[PDB]
RNA sequence: GAGUUGAAAAUAAGCAGAGAUCCGGAGAUUCCCGAAUAGGUCAACCUUUCGAACUUCUGCUGAAUCCAUGGGCAGGCAAGAGACAACCUGGCGAACUGAAACAUCUUAGUAGCCAGAGGAAAAGAAAGCAAAAGCGAUUCCCGUAGUAGCGGCGAGCGAAAUGGGAGCAGCCUAAACCGUGAAAACGGGGUUGUGGGAGAGCAAUACAAGCGUCGUGCUGCUAGGCGAAUCAGUGGAGUGCGGAACCCUAGAUGGUGAAAGUCCAGUAGCCGAAAGCAUCACUAGCUUAUGCUCUGACCCGAGUAGCAUGGGGCACGUGGAAUCCCGUGUGAAUCAGCAAGGACCACCUUGCAAGGCUAAAUACUCCUGGGUGACCGAUAGCGAAGUAGUACCGUGAGGGA
RNA sequence: AGUAACGCAAACAUUGGUGAGAAUCCAAUGCCCCGAAAACCUAAGGGUUCCUCCGCAAGGUUCGUCCACGGAGGGUGAGUCAGGGCCUAAGAUCAGGCCGAAAGGCGUAGUCGAUGGACAACAGGUGAAUAUUCCUGUACUACCCCUUGUUGGUCCCGAGG
RNA sequence: GUAGAGAAAAUGCCUCGAGCCAAUGUUCGAGUACCAGGCGCUACGGCGCUGAAGUAACCGAUGCCAUACUCCCAGGAAAAGCUCGAACGACCUUCAACAAAAGGGUACCUGUACCCGAAACCGACACAGGUAGGUAGGUAGAGAAUACCUAGGGGCGCGA
């Protein structure tokens, strides 16, 4: 059997985009984008949990945490799509 | 003003029972502005106290925009008390108590004790 | 502990009395000695921490109605 | 407004009909922070309706006959393998 | 039965006279830590073969060792762990103090610490008190009584019996004997005291009472419902005052601009439960079972009682020191007996230890639901009427507004 | 009592700017100080003090337009760096085992336990707050797939290191 | 290579190998980078285009070789990773397992700000005190003392 490291009610997994000002340099300059999700996370969840919902090769998932206790993900897609055609879509 | 704020058993404030509906024909029984009659507009259930409409005056001053432009005067109603009212009907113009007449159907409705008519209002 | 598990016999807390009447405390406690005892019912010794008021049972009574009385054997 | 139909749906389009509300829920989030109009009380009444479907699924967890225990096993038994997949909505 | 999405307003959208919000009964979920329990852990995390780990129970396989034991594997809604203010029981158990010092003694078997357990616990059904008269398990209260005593006869400690009340309830088991098995057990019998039981023989049948998933019964509780009777004048406001009326099976209370029988919520009274719990009363049913005569043989709880010692505790400090329980060592008798009646002996009286279980009266408050208060009113009353065991201090125990 | 003091005797001065208000905030020019630091980075600790804007009620031993202060928002990106997914030392906990009024004490296997042993990334740029972490270049680890052979392989055990 | 119960190892015997070891070094990485300068506007805070030489020698490290040698007694951790290997023991077996050769794919959690010879840590203070470790420029000097300075950072939060 192939299990996860923790077992963490897929569907909730993400949060929330994050709006600032940096978000969207990330999205001109980097081919990223951000999300805001729950401390128990991986780099094993999330990346399964973009590339089925949206549709889009993600290429990295660099994660942190934020002392107000959260988790911020910079989310790097593939070089074949752009973040900007696929971030107003969704409403960034 | 935690005086004053709303008792919480177990989380929800304690609401109270009364006697004063909306759409009712109130009139002021002693307190200041007495014997007026009047409609109810907003209900307040945790006070027991109920607004009532073009009788209450208070001329408050509210600051309006955030520009600091035209600052205007709005006379505003206020909240007297749930006992301070009685009901009317509108065939014998008198202020009378209330009462719970169970009729032939399983409902049960309100009654001026000293008339013959009912005060509750059907679904319009 | 300082039981034997045949008979329940502990110890005793019990004063000594010296000449002026001055009392210490002296806790008083039975010969419950290492022994390893013969077993006829599987002809083999068994190793037992006996007290010698039950080790006078296991002689007198023999060692299976006594062991059954504590209710252990093994 | 009596949600009626949760009882006559079988198990399978039962819990399909969970992970749809979810993933809905999901989008009403990505709504939510883009700031474009939305119904708050859709989602109110999303989670709202998926705590229906668990009660209907979970009491049909009753009246088989097994533990407590045994539905924790059986749950996140099956939570394990759910593959994300988007809301037909398109 | 009419508005709601807590405090807590505002805003955006809802939910609702095919009955929302809310209340009550029974269920569901309950991430992570914490008995914490898959393993580790620096609690609320990490690693995961996603696991009730360990002990106990059941089942299979069954080491040194033949039977065993240990182990391993498996099952299991799976019994225990952990928490609990005070009371209760069991064990360790002081010292300051009092004696005007202090060691015997007291404080004190109190505090504290550990363990356990219930709404009560312990004890409890006479090998008992008593005195020639009598009582009939245990517990608690008043009393005897600050008496008899005990005590460097100092400081102090201090019963018990007779009497009066609360509450009452008594039952299972071993042995002698029959039957099955190598014992060990099992099934019948018997469990009592101015003695029974076993063995042998004769009679004789049903009155009364005890226990109880199960469901119809009753009341009570956890939501509630109806519910009497007035206006007007007065300096902000009237419930107060003055004038006119009424209710009362309701004049308890809280509020309402201001103090209320007639304004509201209510109250007196009458009602009301699908669901759960509790109270006693039914029920298929299990049970208790009887009397006489002969028979001193057989039995009536053994390393036990007693004794020599070392003690402890009974108010009794080793004293004439009995009763009760233990440490070492010795070590009985079965009813024609044994133990107690304050060393001990003789007679009489009383009871039958060395096997267990039991409700009530009883002690207390982390609390809960009612009713009160010659109790407080922000230096008071709980430490705490707001973030209260909070801010703050300490490494921590802890202190603390 | 409006008294001592205002926390080294490195030392500031002027011109402009902002404002209602400037010895103190900013900018420039000189002057002066540390320079095995009074420089830069990381271990611990602290916990948001870091950055933009706004404010000057309290704090700053003066003032203040400034602030490690108050309010709103943001910020900490790792296969390679440091720990865990590896290992053990001191030490701790110790299954069974011995002991002990209780609690627990001793002790073996086992398991934790870095201050050590093992293991793979450097240079330039970006940037109000991040850089061996983000971008670009060249690399290196640990597994899978793609081609040749082998029927045995993994772990425990024996040894070198 | 053998020999003994002897797979590896260890010990004993025999044989082949004159070289070996490691900092440093040349090239690629690596220049259509970086860089002095000039060229055009200032929100005058900087951006924009172009771009020369980019070598040699003397000193010389407390850094490497290097757990390299010499000397001494006071005699200097453990286990895993790694490498080699028979029997015994548990499991899986053929397109399964093992060992490589190029080429692609994949990349587990936590810490990452800021102060850290301190105004933010510890001394109740924005306290003349304390705090492990790393980098060690020039001149005069034996020197990490000292005196003055580059980089970088300040003028010590009352003044007259």
């Amino acid at each position: 059997l192939k299990y996860p490291r923790r077992i963490l009610d897929v569907y909730q997994i993400l949060q929330s985009p994050i709006i600032t000002e940096a978000a969207i340099k990330n999205i001109a300059d980097e081919n990223s984008l951000l999300f805001t999700v729950d401390v128990r996370a991986d780099k094993k969840m999330i990346r399964e949990a973009i590339s089925n919902f949206f549709g889009v090769k993600v290429r990295k998932v660099n994660t942190l945490i934020r002392p107000d206790g959260t988790k911020k993900a910079y989310i790097m897609l593939n070089k074949e799509y752009n973040a900007s055609e696929l971030a107003k879509k969704i409403g960034i | 003003r935690w005086e004053r704020k709303d008792c919480k058993p177990n989380s929800l404030p304690k609401l109270h029972k009364r006697h004063v509906k909306v759409g009712d024909t109130v009139k002021v029984i002693s307190g200041g502005e007495k014997g007026k009659i009047g409609e109810i507009s907003k209900i307040h259930k945790h006070n027991s106290t109920v607004i009532i409409k073009d009788l209450n005056f208070k001329t408050k001053h509210v600051k309006s925009k955030e520009e600091g432009e035209q600052g205007q005067i709005i006379k505003i109603e206020a909240a007297i008390h749930s006992s301070n009212v009685m009901l009317i009907l509108k065939e014998q113009e008198v202020a009378d108590r209330v009462g719970h007449k169970i009729l032939e159907d399983v409902r049960k409705v309100r009654y001026l004790i000293k008339t013959g008519e009912i005060v509750d209002t059907p679904d319009r | 502990r300082r039981i034997c598990p045949f008979t329940g016999k502990k110890s005793n807390k019990a004063n000594r009395v010296s000449h002026s009447n001055h009392k210490t405390k002296r806790l008083q406690f039975v010969n419950l000695q290492y022994k390893r005892v013969w077993w006829e019912a599987g002809k083999r010794f068994v190793k037992l921490r006996l007290s010698t008021k039950a080790l006078k049972t296991i002689e007198k009574n023999g060692l299976d109605a006594v062991a059954k009385k504590a209710g252990i054997d093994l | 407004d009596e949600l009626k139909e949760l009882r006559t749906k079988t198990n399978e389009q039962l819990n399909e009909e969970i992970l749809q509300l979810k993933g809905e829920l999901f989008m009403l989030r990505l709504q939510r922070s883009a700031r474009e109009n939305f119904k708050p009380s859709d989602f109110g009444r999303m989670r709202k309706r998926v705590a229906r479907m668990l009660t209907v699924k979970r009491e049909r967890e009753i009246e088989q006959g097994v533990g407590k225990r045994l539905s924790r096993k059986l749950d996140k038994a099956w939570k394990r393998s759910i593959v994300v997949r988007p809301p037909p909505s398109l």
